DNA sequence: CGTTTTATATCGATCGAT
DNA sequence: ATCGATCGATATAAAACG
């Protein structure tokens, strides 16, 4: 009964893992508490991106690799144009989960 | 006739002779998709020759999209080679082409309903369902999809020669119902 | 660089701290430690420099195969994936992406890549 | 039964778009 | 509400198989 954990691999999620690990190594918290924070994070990111996101970007390029396993799509786009709101990107890994249960 | 149908698709089967963990294949092969909930096989594609393979847990697979007998065997060998490279005792066995599809263009229009009424026992035409006329040829046993445009689809062949013989046989009747 | 991303990040850290305050108390860990987590979390974020924060002034083959501040990575949800021949079209939503040390967040993303 | 390929073509759609 | 548009059938052969 939870949310996807892919977001822990993002910049903000990875920073949280860092902060969480320093407190664990300092013995300021237990690893279990750290894991519980990560699981709350998963929820909060999913809700924050759903309710406080407005931008709509688009990616155009050559699909170098694709993959679909366990209800997860992975794409490696090379030599593409990412337009936000235009960005040139040599390589871009896209990992996505199902919007449905 | 002066025209030679173009082979557009060849379906072949290959027994790799060894059980497979589809979940593992999907994990180590690139361009692979595995969704057992809808199909109990791993779908994998390669670029040379541009084809798509259906790999099963039984170790057997189907290779589609090939445009020549050679590309089909060649592509089949690459898929088997990947399965091996992943870690299975896969072998290239029982290669066999199961279906060849070809298309043509006689260049002229065709009065389909006249062709259907004339060859009622072989053709089924009902634009409501499908715009093309379905001609079920007896010898060779090839199914043709005849369109008003002059475009011809021939399928059901196991030898590329059957597509050719099927087209030669139908050309006279196609010509007979040419809109002119 | 990106206002939206900045906003989303700040909302996430403040929101996560509120959601776990109850678990810290339940674990015997005091409020200062929770705050410490927020602080270290904030510092780390600033160190990455993927966008600017309101607290920044305080911190003056055929087989599968990388991941770091230099990997351009998009993590998100998918509405529908479809391909015709070698032309793929991906409708994405609620995602975040790091492109050349800069972060962006999106409501919707449209992908059009050709597998060739 | 579902999935894949592929040529071919027509009839509703929803479809951003007037 | 209306466009050119792309979208999901519709039809064909055939194998794999849970």
């Amino acid at each position: 009964p939870g949310y996807y954990e892919l977001y822990r691999r993002s910049t903000i999620g990875n920073s949280l893992v860092d902060a969480l690990d320093t407190l664990i190594s300092d013995g300021r918290i237990e690893a279990s508490l750290a894991m519980r924070v990560l699981e709350t994070f998963d929820k909060v990111v999913a809700e924050t991106l759903k309710d406080n996101t407005q931008s709509k970007l688009t990616v155009k390029g050559n699909l170098d690799t694709y993959g679909f396993c366990d209800d997860v799509w992975t794409f490696i786009v090379k030599n593409c144009q990412v337009t936000v709101e235009v960005i040139s990107v040599d390589k871009l890994r896209i990992v996505a989960c199902n919007s449905k249960k | 006739s002066g025209i030679v149908p173009t082979l557009q698709n060849i379906v072949a089967t290959v027994t790799l002779g060894c059980r497979l963990d589809l979940k593992t294949v999907a994990l180590h092969a690139r361009n692979a998709e595995y969704n057992p909930k809808r199909f109990a096989a791993v779908i994998m594609r390669i670029r040379e020759p541009k084809t798509t393979a259906l790999i099963f847990a039984s170790g057997k697979m189907v290779v589609t999209g090939a445009k020549s007998e050679d590309d089909s065997k060649l592509a089949s060998r690459k898929y088997a080679r990947i399965i091996q490279k992943i870690g299975f005792a896969a072998k290239f066995t029982d290669f066999k082409i199961q279906n060849i599809v070809g298309s043509c263009d006689v260049k002229f229009p065709i009065r389909l309903e006249g062709l259907a009424f004339s060859h009622g026992t072989f053709s089924s035409y009902e634009p409501e369902l499908f715009p093309g006329l379905i001609y079920r040829m007896v010898k060779p046993k090839i199914v043709l999809l005849i369109f008003v445009s002059g475009k011809i689809v021939l399928t059901g062949a196991k030898q590329r020669e059957e597509i050719y013989q099927a087209f030669e046989a139908i050309y006279p009747v196609l010509s007979e119902f040419r809109k002119m | 660089s990106n206002a939206e991303a900045s906003r989303v990040y700040e909302i996430i850290v403040e929101s996560v701290v509120n959601e776990v305050r109850e678990d810290f108390e339940n674990a015997g860990i005091d409020e200062q430690t929770l705050q410490d987590l927020k602080n270290i979390w904030q510092k780390k974020l600033t160190e990455t420099k993927v966008t600017t924060f309101s607290w920044d002034n305080q911190f003056n083959d055929y087989l599968i195969s990388e991941d770091g501040p230099d990997e351009n990575l998009m993590l998100c949800l998918y509405d529908k994936v479809t391909r015709t021949k070698a032309r793929w079209k991906c409708s994405l939503k609620d995602g975040v992406v790091t492109i050349n040390r800069n972060d962006y967040t999106f409501q919707k993303a449209q992908v059009e890549a050709e597998w060739v």
